[PDB]
C-alpha cells in the first residue's frame, strides 16, 4: 500500500482509477479522500464532460427559468 | 507541551509474577490484594563495595537508606498501585481501586525527592509490571481543576504528531505538514592524497655515529608528513618523553620548524635532558629552555 | 485581436528553517531552540503563500462547471479557430499555447502546483469550446448552442452596430479575424520580450532564492561562515558565541526572504484577481467597460494558458 | 506574540525580574539587552504581518464596497460579479467582521432545440429581427426573444428590411405578415 505520485511517496492511501471532485489536495493533480471505508488517492476530475450540440442552424432557447 | 521521561504509549510492559536494569527510569505497576509488595533495592551491584539505595514500606513506617557508611536515612487484584522512579532521585506514584492492565487514564502526583545522587543501573523488588521510560514529548491536557485528564504521545503515530503540531486534540479534515524527513548518513568517509613525504627520522634515528654531548648535532626536519607512530610505538627506546605536547597527539597537529639534535650521554645524566634541568650536560653542554617545546 | 498577459501564480516554495540555519548540526539546533517559535511561523507564512497560489489558479481557470468540447465539424461561419483550439496530436495544448510555453525559460524545497499544466489546458479548452459553441450563455446557466455567425451578430448588436452589418459583411469580417489571429502568432513567435510580465515573475523568484542561498556564505561577524569549522576549531564557550552570530544572521536572512515573498504574493494575488475578473466579464460575457478588454469595442475574448 | 515572551533569546531567563533580582547592573544590562533584542524583533514581525494582512483585508473591503454599490444599489451587467446567472438584485446581511450578500439571479432552466436562420426572404428582401431570433418548430417560423421561448408571428413590426436576398449566408423563406394590409382591405 505504497503509491509513488508526482508529489512524493503516499503511504497508507489506496490508489483508485476513478476521479472525483478534489476533497483533500495533495498536488500534481492528485487528491485524496475518506470514502470498509478507507483513504483513497485519485487524479482529480475537472468536471462532468459535456458537448454542446453545435450546428450551423440549431439554437437552444430556454422555455423556463429559476430564480436562484 | 513537555519534553520529559515518560512511558511510551502502548509499549510492551513486562509482566512478572529477578533483578532488572533501570536503564533510564522505571515505571512500576502492581495489581495487589495481599500486599506482598513492600520495597525496593536500587543500585549498580546491590552487593557491598558500592552504595545501593534501599526503601522499605513496613507496616507503619517508610525506612529509606543509602547504605554501613550510610549517607542518608529518611523515615515517614483491586489495588492498582503505580509508581515512577527517575533520576537526584524522584518517585511519583498513584493508587486506584480497579475492577490485566486497565484502559483509562490517570496522572501520577509526585511523592518524594531524594537528593542523593546515587549511581543506579539495576534494581529489584522486595516482596507486578515493569516498564521503562523514554525521553518523549507529551502534550498534556490540564483540565479546569488543573488535573491531567488526557495526554498525547507525540511519537506514537502520524495522528499524534499532527495533534502535537496543532497543539490540539481534535483535527479538522485536511493535510498538515507535520515534520521533516531526512535520510541519515549511513557512515563516514575520510579521504586524503597518498601519504608520501615523511620526515626522515631514518637519518636521525637510523644513523651510525652519535656525536658528542657538548658538541651535539642539530639537523632540520620540516616540509614533510612526519610519522609519529614509529618513535613512540617502538619499545626499543628506553626513554620517550615530551615536555610541551601530548606525545600521543603528534599525529594530528602541525609545526613550522622541527629540529633534531643528537648526542651521546651517560645513562645516569640522561635525566638531565629535560626543560628546567641542572648539571654539566644541562648547563655547560646543552641547556633546554624552561618552556622548551618538543620531545626527548 | 490584441493580447494581454497576466501573471496568476508564483512558485510554491518551502524552507526547512532548521536546515537552512543549523544545517545538520545539533549544537546549532539547541542554540536555535532559544529563539522560540520563529521557525514555525516562517513555515506558516510560506505555507499560506503556497495555498494561496493554488487558490489563484483555481479562481482564474476553474470557472466552468462542465468540460465542453468543440464538435468535430468546424463550420464556424467562416472563422478559423484552429490555432487556439487544442492540438489533438501533441500535451493537448493549442498552437499558441505551445508558443507561449516555449518562450518562457540547503533545506529549500519546491512544491508542485495542484493543477498540472495539462489540466489548465483542459480548462482553457473548455472555456474556449463553450464560448465558440454557446456564446455567453454557458457562463450564466446551461450552455445553449447558437450558430457562430449568429452569436457574432448578437455581439455586434452589443456594441451598437445593427446586426445586418455582420451578415452582409460576414466573409470580410471572418477574413479579418483569421488574419488577426495569424498576426498574433507572428508577434509572439518573433519577439520574446512580449512575455516579460510572466518571465519577470520567474526571474524574481529565482533571484530571491539565489540570494537566500548565497547568504549561507557570510560570516555575519563570526570567524567563518562554515558552521562545522567554527565548531571544530573553538571550545564550546566561544563556539557558542560565534554560532550565535551565525544564527542571528541566517535567521534574519530568512525573515527578509519571507517578508519579500509575502509582499510579492500580495502583488500576484492582486493580478490573479484581475485575471479572474477578466475571465468572467470578458471571456464569459461581452464587456461594456471601456478598455477593460483591449482597445476598441469589445466583441469576444479567448483564454490561453501560459507558464 | 505572547508566547515569544517565554523565550530566553540567549539570556539566562525569559523572566525579566529574575535577571533583575539575580544580577548587578553591569551584567543584567547584557542579559536584558539580549531579551530586548529578541522581543523587539518579535514585535516587528508581528507588526509586519499585521500590515500585510490589513492590506489584504482592505482589498476585500474595497471589493465589498464595490459590490454594495454596483450590486445592491443597482443592477449589474458584469458577469459573475454578482452571482452566477443574470443578476436581478442583491440584499446585504451584516456578519461578524464582514458582510454577506444574497444575490438573486435569473437562471434559464428548461430549453428546447429549434431550427434558426439569420434572416428571411420575403420579396427579394432580407428581414432581420428587431430584437430576438427567428426560430422554427419544424414547420413554421416565428420570432422570439432570446432568453425565454415566447414565439410571436413574424410581421413587419418584429423585423426590419435590409438589402436583398442574395448576400446573407443562411437566409430562408416565409411570409412576413403585414398587419396593415387587412385594415386596408377591410
Ligand atoms: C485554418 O487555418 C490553418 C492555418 O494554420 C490552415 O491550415 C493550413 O491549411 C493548408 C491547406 O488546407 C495546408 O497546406 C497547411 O499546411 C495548413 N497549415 C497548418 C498549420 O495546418 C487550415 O486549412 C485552415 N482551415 C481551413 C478550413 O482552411
Ligand atoms: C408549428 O407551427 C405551427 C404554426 O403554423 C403550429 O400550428 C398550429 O398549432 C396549433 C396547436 O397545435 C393549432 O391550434 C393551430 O391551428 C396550428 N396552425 C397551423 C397553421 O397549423 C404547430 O402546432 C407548430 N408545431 C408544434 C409542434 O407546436
Ligand atoms: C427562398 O425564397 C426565394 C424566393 O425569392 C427563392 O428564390 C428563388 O429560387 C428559385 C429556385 O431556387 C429561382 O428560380 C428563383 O429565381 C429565385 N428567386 C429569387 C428572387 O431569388 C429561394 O430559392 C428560396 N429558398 C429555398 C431554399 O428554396
Ligand atoms: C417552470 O418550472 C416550474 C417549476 O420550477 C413549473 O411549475 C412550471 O410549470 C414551469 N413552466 C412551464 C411553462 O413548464
Ligand atoms: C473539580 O473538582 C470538584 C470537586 O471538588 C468538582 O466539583 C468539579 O467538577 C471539578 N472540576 C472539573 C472540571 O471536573
Ligand atoms: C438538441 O439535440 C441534440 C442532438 O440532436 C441533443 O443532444 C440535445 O440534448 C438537444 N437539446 C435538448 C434541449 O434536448
Ligand atoms: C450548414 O451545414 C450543413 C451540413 O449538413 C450544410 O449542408 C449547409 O449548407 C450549411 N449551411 C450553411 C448556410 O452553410
Amino acid at each position: 500500500n505504497v503509491f509513488q505520485t508526482r508529489a512524493g511517496c503516499l503511504i497508507g492511501a489506496e490508489h483508485v482509477n476513478n476521479s472525483y471532485e478534489c476533497d483533500i489536495p495533495i498536488g500534481a493533480g492528485i487528491c485524496a479522500s475518506y470514502q470498509s471505508q478507507s483513504i483513497i488517492a485519485y487524479t482529480m476530475s475537472l468536471g462532468a464532460e459535456n458537448s454542446v450540440a453545435y450546428s450551423n442552424n440549431s439554437i437552444a432557447i430556454p422555455t423556463n427559468f429559476t430564480i436562484s | 507541551s513537555t519534553q520529559d521521561l515518560f512511558l511510551p504509549f502502548f509499549s510492551n510492559v513486562t509482566w512478572f509474577h529477578p533483578v532488572l536494569p533501570f536503564n533510564d527510569g522505571v515505571y512500576f505497576a502492581s495489581t495487589e490484594k495481599s500486599n506482598i509488595i513492600r520495597g525496593w533495592i536500587f543500585g549498580t551491584t546491590l552487593d557491598s563495595k558500592t552504595q545501593s539505595l534501599l526503601i522499605v514500606n513496613n507496616a507503619t513506617n517508610v525506612v529509606i537508606k543509602v547504605c554501613n557508611n550510610c549517607t542518608f536515612e529518611y523515615v515517614s487484584f483491586k489495588n492498582l498501585r503505580e509508581f515512577v522512579f527517575k533520576n537526584y532521585f524522584k518517585i511519583y506514584s498513584k493508587h486506584t481501586p480497579i475492577n490485566d492492565l486497565p484502559q483509562g487514564f490517570s496522572a501520577l502526583e509526585p511523592l518524594v525527592d531524594l537528593p542523593i545522587g546515587i549511581n543506579i543501573t539495576r534494581f529489584q523488588t522486595l516482596l507486578y509490571y515493569v516498564g521503562y521510560l523514554q525521553p518523549r514529548t507529551f502534550l498534556l491536557k490540564y483540565n479546569e481543576n488543573g488535573t491531567i485528564t488526557d495526554a498525547v504521545d507525540c511519537a506514537l503515530d502520524p495522528l499524534s504528531e499532527t495533534k502535537c503540531t496543532l497543539k490540539s486534540f481534535t483535527v479538522e479534515k485536511g493535510i498538515y505538514q507535520t515534520s521533516n524527513f531526512r535520510v541519515q548518513p549511513t557512515e563516514s568517509i575520510v579521504r586524503f592524497p597518498n601519504i608520501t613525504n615523511l620526515c626522515p627520522f631514518g637519518e636521525v634515528f637510523n644513523a651510525t655515529r652519535f656525536a658528542s654531548v657538548y658538541a651535539w648535532n642539530r639537523k632540520r626536519i620540516s616540509n614533510c608528513v612526519a610519522d609519529y607512530s614509529v618513535l613512540y610505538n617502538s619499545a626499543s627506546f628506553s626513554t620517550f618523553k615530551c615536555y610541551g605536547v601530548s606525545p600521543t597527539k603528534l599525529n594530528d597537529l602541525c609545526f613550522t620548524n622541527v629540529y633534531a639534535d643528537s648526542f651521546v650521554i651517560r645513562g645516569d645524566e640522561v635525566r638531565q635532558i629535560a626543560p628546567g634541568q641542572t648539571g654539566k650536560i644541562a648547563d655547560y653542554n646543552y641547556k633546554l629552555p624552561d618552556d622548551f617545546t618538543g620531545c626527548v | 485581436v490584441t493580447t494581454e498577459i497576466l501573471p496568476v501564480s508564483m512558485t510554491k516554495t518551502s524552507v526547512d528553517c532548521t536546515m537552512y540555519i543549523c544545517g545538520d548540526s545539533t549544537e546549532c539546533s539547541n542554540l536555535l531552540l532559544q529563539y522560540g517559535s520563529f521557525c514555525t511561523q516562517l513555515n506558516r507564512a510560506l505555507t499560506g503563500i503556497a495555498v494561496e497560489q493554488d487558490k489563484n489558479t483555481q479562481e482564474v481557470f476553474a470557472q466552468v462547471k462542465q468540460i465542453y468540447k468543440t464538435p468535430p465539424i468546424k463550420d464556424f461561419g467562416g472563422f478559423n479557430f484552429s490555432q487556439i483550439l487544442p492540438d489533438p496530436s501533441k500535451s493537448k495544448r493549442s498552437f499558441i499555447e505551445d508558443l507561449l510555453f516555449n518562450k518562457v525559460t540547503n533545506g529549500l524545497t519546491v512544491l508542485p502546483p495542484l493543477l498540472t499544466d495539462e489540466m489548465i489546458a483542459q480548462y482553457t479548452s473548455a472555456l474556449l469550446a463553450g464560448t465558440i459553441t454557446s456564446g455567453w450563455t454557458f457562463g450564466a446557466g446551461p450552455a445553449l448552442q447558437i450558430p457562430f455567425a449568429m452569436q457574432m451578430a448578437y455581439r455586434f448588436n452589443g456594441i451598437g452596430v445593427t446586426q445586418n452589418v455582420l451578415y452582409e459583411n460576414q466573409k470580410l469580417i471572418a477574413n479579418q479575424f483569421n488574419s488577426a489571429i495569424g498576426k498574433i502568432q507572428d508577434s509572439l513567435s518573433s519577439t520574446p520580450s512580449a512575455l516579460g510580465k510572466l518571465q519577470d515573475v520567474v526571474n524574481q523568484n529565482a533571484q530571491a532564492l539565489n540570494t537566500l542561498v548565497k547568504q549561507l556564505s557570510s560570516n555575519f561577524g563570526a570567524i567563518s561562515s562554515v558552521l562545522n569549522d567554527i565548531l571544530s576549531r573553538l571550545d564550546k564557550p566561544e563556539a557558542e558565541v560565534q554560532i550565535d552570530r551565525l544564527i542571528t544572521g541566517r535567521l534574519q536572512s530568512l525573515q527578509t526572504y519571507v517578508t519579500q515573498q509575502l509582499i510579492r504574493a500580495a502583488e500576484i494575488r492582486a493580478s490573479a484577481n484581475l485575471a479572474a475578473t477578466k475571465m468572467s466579464e470578458c471571456v464569459l460575457g461581452q464587456s461594456k467597460r471601456v478598455d477593460f478588454c483591449g482597445k476598441g469595442y469589445h466583441l469576444m475574448s479567448f483564454p490561453q494558458s501560459a507558464p | 506574540l505572547v508566547k515569544q515572551l517565554s523565550s530566553n533569546f540567549g539570556a539566562i531567563s525569559s523572566v525579566l525580574n529574575d535577571i533583575l533580582s539575580r544580577l548587578d547592573k553591569p551584567e543584567a544590562e547584557v542579559q536584558i539587552d539580549r531579551l530586548i533584542t529578541g522581543r523587539l524583533q518579535s514585535l516587528q514581525t508581528y507588526v509586519t504581518q499585521q500590515l500585510i494582512r490589513a492590506a489584504e483585508i482592505r482589498a476585500s473591503a474595497n471589493l465589498a464596497a464595490t459590490k454594495m454599490s454596483e450590486c445592491v444599489l443597482g443592477q449589474s451587467k458584469r458577469v459573475d460579479f454578482c452571482g452566477k446567472g443574470y443578476h436581478l438584485m442583491s440584499f446585504p446581511q451584516s456578519a461578524p467582521h464582514g458582510v454577506v450578500f444574497l444575490h438573486v439571479t435569473y437562471v434559464p432552466a428548461q430549453e428546447k432545440n429549434f431550427t434558426t436562420a439569420p434572416a428571411i426572404c420575403h420579396d427579394g428582401k432580407a428581414h432581420f429581427p428587431r430584437e430576438g431570433v427567428f426560430v422554427s418548430n419544424g414547420t413554421h417560423w416565428f420570432v422570439t426573444q432570446r432568453n425565454f421561448y415566447e414565439p410571436q408571428i413574424i410581421t413587419t413590426d418584429n423585423t426590419f428590411v435590409s438589402g436583398n436576398c442574395d448576400v446573407v449566408i443562411g437566409i430562408v423563406n416565409n411570409t412576413v405578415y403585414d398587419p396593415l394590409q387587412p385594415e386596408l382591405d377591410s
